[PDB]
């Protein structure tokens, strides 16, 4: 059932290539929790991955071009024009911190058993679906809109549209993750995409160390700034 | 196939026939694309040393470094002219001819198309055809094909088809010999094949001059 | 429509047609408001270029200022008149041009004049009624229409409609031909060019130069084109 889905998935992916699995990871027993819960969090992780890359890519372009919001903000203190890998280096520390802080609230809300069980749902580990999200509805204030589906109009789609749309995701997510780190290699080493030599200009800090090259200390808040 | 010339027969002083099935079609499907290969090999090395330079590059071709194909096409043999064509072009190049590879290897398309042996052994010969379903799926349509792409072998009966592809091993035999024969003589050499042929490169096995990334490998000066 | 011209046949070279029914009512869609467009467009730089300003611009017209409408005729070619104007006036006359699109998408509209699936599909191209009941009730009694105002198609056909929808057709795409054709013989190119034709714009694409709040945009240099 478990690698008989994984095998329709593959299959549904790709019918040329279909299940392709060299490491065999799907067989590996990553905490002793059979084979259920490994392919489940292996299919909830390639998704995470697949879709922060299609996010990132999409940031990329946009710092690259320069596509600040406004005023007031952390965009103030980003020098207009720097590359992407820099504009996640002018902005505050604090505005980095919690970025960070507001991501992980998310995960945990998505991993929180008290959202999940609210909407009808388990862990994709203990049998949920890989990659959902649960709404909103147990965060004790009451939350405008959820983030799926911020304005609902994807309430309609019939079960086979949501399956292509789960497929077009893991699809896409790949493709997006290949590109995504050919800009990130080709900011470190060049020569190693041709097609992006010259584009992308070198970067000396670490990508993998979040606060390296920290932001300065500023309060962007005005009126009542008692934190000064 | 046993023989197509009815004064030669089966000449394998090597012992290679009478072998496992596998390794037969492995034989079979490896002469006839050797030969196939060796026929194009020959038309081209024929066109690039009569000189037929295209009226092209027309912008985007070499903009950034300044190479009309003019200039490419004045160097000499093919070789040369295989020696003189930029690290992107060469590399695109065995990548399209690569990927065309291994869509002639694919299992599933081969299967799906009819026939068998995705080692390409039996049916030798075979190029899937790129359209209808469950192939080349997202965009790309296809309209032309790699065999047959006018359809000029739309109608043709089974003893037609094996005596045209007894022409193919035989002809392809004959350009192979001709192609070895002719780069021999441009390397000096061979029986008498003089013609001008210009002048040669290295060897023409190397496939990745000047390049970047491994080819700081000055090795080809010696092996004798 | 199979063939209105028959020795021209199905020219599908990218393979957009035998595609799903929502998808070719969109190409319809398209294709006959693209041909419209380029028809009116060509008609409209045709009277431009020969000369047709009008004796208007009287009573603060610009503004508080006056500005003539030969001063902002004086200017060239369309191109240089479309980039003379206003960033008021081009604003509203995109909002008016959305306004009546909004309306032309309209399914309540739609469905109440008789018609099928909207964003122009069954039946393209027909733009809803602006009159009668449940549409523009709070005043604006729209005595005109869009379609047939003075009303010259009072009366016509099942067979003449669908012969006048082909012919049409053919020459929307002949206008979408012609209309492009003359923009590029604007911008030098085109086959016979002759005919002054002026200058041309950036690449007439632009839209609405000169503007405040979004258009500090020095990326129309480039882009090759
Ligand atoms: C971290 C991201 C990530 C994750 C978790 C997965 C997870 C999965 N993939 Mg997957 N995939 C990814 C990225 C990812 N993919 C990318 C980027 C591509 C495009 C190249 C693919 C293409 C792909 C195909 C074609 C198929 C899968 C399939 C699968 C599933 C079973 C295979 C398996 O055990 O894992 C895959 C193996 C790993 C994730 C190995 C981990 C990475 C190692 C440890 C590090 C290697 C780094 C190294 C520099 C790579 C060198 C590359 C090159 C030189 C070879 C599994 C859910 C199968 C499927 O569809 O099932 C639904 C399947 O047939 N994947
Ligand atoms: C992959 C994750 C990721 C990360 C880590 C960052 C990080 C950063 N972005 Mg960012 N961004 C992302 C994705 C990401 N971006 C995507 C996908 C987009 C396209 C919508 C943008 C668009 C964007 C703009 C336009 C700006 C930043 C800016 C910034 C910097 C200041 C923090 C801030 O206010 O962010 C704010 C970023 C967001 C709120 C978008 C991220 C939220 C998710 C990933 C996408 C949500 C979709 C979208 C917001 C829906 C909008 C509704 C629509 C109707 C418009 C910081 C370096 C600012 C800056 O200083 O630039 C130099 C700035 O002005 N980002
Ligand atoms: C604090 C925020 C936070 C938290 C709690 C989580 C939590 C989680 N993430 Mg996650 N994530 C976050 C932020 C966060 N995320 C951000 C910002 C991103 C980038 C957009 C991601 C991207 C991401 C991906 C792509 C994936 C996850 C996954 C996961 C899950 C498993 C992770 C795991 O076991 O690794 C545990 C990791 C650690 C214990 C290492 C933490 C880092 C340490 C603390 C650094 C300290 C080292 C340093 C030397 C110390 C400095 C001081 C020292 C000198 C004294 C879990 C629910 C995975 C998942 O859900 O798969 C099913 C997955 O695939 N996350
Ligand atoms: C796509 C439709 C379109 C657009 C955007 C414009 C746009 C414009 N017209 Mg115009 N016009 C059009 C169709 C159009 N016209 C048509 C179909 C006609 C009738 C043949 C005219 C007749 C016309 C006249 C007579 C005048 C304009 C003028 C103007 C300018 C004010 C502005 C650039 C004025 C202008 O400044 O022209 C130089 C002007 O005097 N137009
Ligand atoms: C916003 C400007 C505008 C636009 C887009 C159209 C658009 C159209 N008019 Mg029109 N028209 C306009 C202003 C406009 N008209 C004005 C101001 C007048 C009064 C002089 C007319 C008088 C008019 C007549 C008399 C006719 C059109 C017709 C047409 C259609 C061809 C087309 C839908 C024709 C039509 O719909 O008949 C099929 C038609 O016969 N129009
Ligand atoms: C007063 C009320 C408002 C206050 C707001 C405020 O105070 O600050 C606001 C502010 C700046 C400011 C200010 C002004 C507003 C300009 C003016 C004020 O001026 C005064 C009063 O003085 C205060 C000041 C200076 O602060 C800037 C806000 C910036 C903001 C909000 C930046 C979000 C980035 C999101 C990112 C990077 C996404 C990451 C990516 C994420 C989260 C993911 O990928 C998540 C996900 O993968 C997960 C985890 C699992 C997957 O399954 C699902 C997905 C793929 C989705
Ligand atoms: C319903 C009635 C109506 C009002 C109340 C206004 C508002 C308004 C003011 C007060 C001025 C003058 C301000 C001033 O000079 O003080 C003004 C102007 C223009 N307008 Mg808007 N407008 C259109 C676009 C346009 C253009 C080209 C100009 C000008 O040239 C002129 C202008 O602002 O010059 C810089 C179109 C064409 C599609 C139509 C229309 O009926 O077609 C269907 C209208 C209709 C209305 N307008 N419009
Ligand atoms: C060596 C060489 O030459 O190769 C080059 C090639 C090339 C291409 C130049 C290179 C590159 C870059 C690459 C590969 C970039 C890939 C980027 C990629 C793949 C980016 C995905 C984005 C997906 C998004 C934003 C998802 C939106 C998702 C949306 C909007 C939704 O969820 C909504 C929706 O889904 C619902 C909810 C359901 C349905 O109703 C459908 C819709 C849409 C309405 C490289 C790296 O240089 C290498
Ligand atoms: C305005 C602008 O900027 O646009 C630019 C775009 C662009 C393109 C940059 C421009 C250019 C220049 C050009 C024309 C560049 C392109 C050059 C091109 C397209 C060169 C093809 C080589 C093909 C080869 C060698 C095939 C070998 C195939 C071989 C050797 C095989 O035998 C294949 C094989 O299959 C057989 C047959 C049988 C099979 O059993 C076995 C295999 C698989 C082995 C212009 C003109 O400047 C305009
Ligand atoms: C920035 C993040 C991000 C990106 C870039 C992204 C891209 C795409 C693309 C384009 C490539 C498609 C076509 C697509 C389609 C679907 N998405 Mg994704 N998606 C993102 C985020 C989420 C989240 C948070 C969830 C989610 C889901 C679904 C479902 C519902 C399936 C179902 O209900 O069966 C479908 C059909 C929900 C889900 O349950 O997934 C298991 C859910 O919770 N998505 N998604
Ligand atoms: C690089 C380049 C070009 C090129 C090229 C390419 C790809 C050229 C490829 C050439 C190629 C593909 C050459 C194959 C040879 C295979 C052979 C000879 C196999 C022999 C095997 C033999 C001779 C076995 C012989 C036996 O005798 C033995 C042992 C005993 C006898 O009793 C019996 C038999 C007969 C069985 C262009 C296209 C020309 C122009 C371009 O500009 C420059």
């Amino acid at each position: 059932s478990a690698k008989a889905d994984l095998e329709a998935f593959a299959k549904e992916c790709n019918p040329v290539v279909g299940y392709w699995d060299p490491l065999g990871l799907a067989d590996l027993p990553l905490w002793g929790q059979d084979q259920d819960a490994v392919i489940g969090w292996l299919r909830h992780s390639e998704i995470k991955h697949g879709r922060i890359a299609m996010a990132g890519f999409v940031g990329y372009i946009a710092h690259a071009n320069g596509f600040r919001f406004g005023g007031i903000g952390p965009q103030n203190v980003v020098p207009e024009g720097a590359s992407a890998p820099e504009v996640w280096d002018s902005i505050p520390f604090l505005a980095k911190l919690q970025i960070i802080g507001a991501i992980g609230v998310l995960e945990h809300i998505s991993e929180d058993k008290n959202f999940l069980a609210a909407d009808g749902m388990k862990h994709y580990m203990r049998g949920g679906k890989p990659g959902y999200f649960p709404t909103f509805s147990a965060n004790v204030h009451p939350m405008p809109l959820n983030l799926f589906d911020p304005f609902k109009w994807s309430k309609n789609a019939s079960p086979e549209k949501k399956a292509k749309g789960l497929v077009t995701e893991t699809n896409n997510g790949r493709l997006a993750m290949l590109g995504l780190f050919g800009f990130l290699s080709e900011s470190k080493i060049p020569g190693s995409v041709p097609a992006l030599s010259g584009i992308i200009p070198s970067y000396d800090g670490d990508y993998m160390q979040p606060f390296l090259p920290t932001g300065p200390d500023t309060s962007l808040w005005t009126i009542g700034n008692l934190w000064a | 196939a046993k023989k197509l010339n009815p004064t030669v027969g089966l000449w394998d002083p090597l012992g290679i026939a009478e072998t496992s099935p596998e390794t037969i079609g492995w034989f079979r499907h490896a002469e006839i694309k050797h030969g196939r290969v060796a026929m194009a090999a020959f038309v081209g090395y024929c066109v690039q040393s009569n000189g037929i330079h295209f009226p092209w590059n027309i912008q985007g071709w070499q903009g950034t470094p300044v190479v009309s194909f003019a200039d490419i096409a004045a160097a000499g043999g093919p070789a040369d002219q295989w020696d003189a064509l930029s690290t992107p072009a060469k590399l695109q190049i065995l990548g399209v001819i690569g990927f065309l590879e291994m869509w002639s290897e694919t299992s599933v398309v081969l299967k799906a198309d009819g026939q068998e042996h995705y080692v390409r052994g039996g049916k030798p010969g075979y190029f899937p055809k790129l359209s209808r379903s469950d192939e080349m799926a997202f965009p790309h349509p296809v309209p032309l094909n790699l065999w047959d792409p006018f359809g000029f072998t739309s109608k043709m009966t089974p003893e037609r088809k094996e005596k045209a592809l007894l022409a193919e091993v035989n002809n392809g035999r004959l350009a192979m010999i001709g192609i070895f024969g002719m780069i021999s003589a441009s390397k000096g050499l061979q029986v008498p094949g003089l013609d001008t042929v210009g002048i040669k490169p290295y060897a023409g096995e190397v496939m990745a001059p000047f390049a970047a990334g491994d080819a700081s490998l000055p090795f080809v000066s010696g092996m004798l």
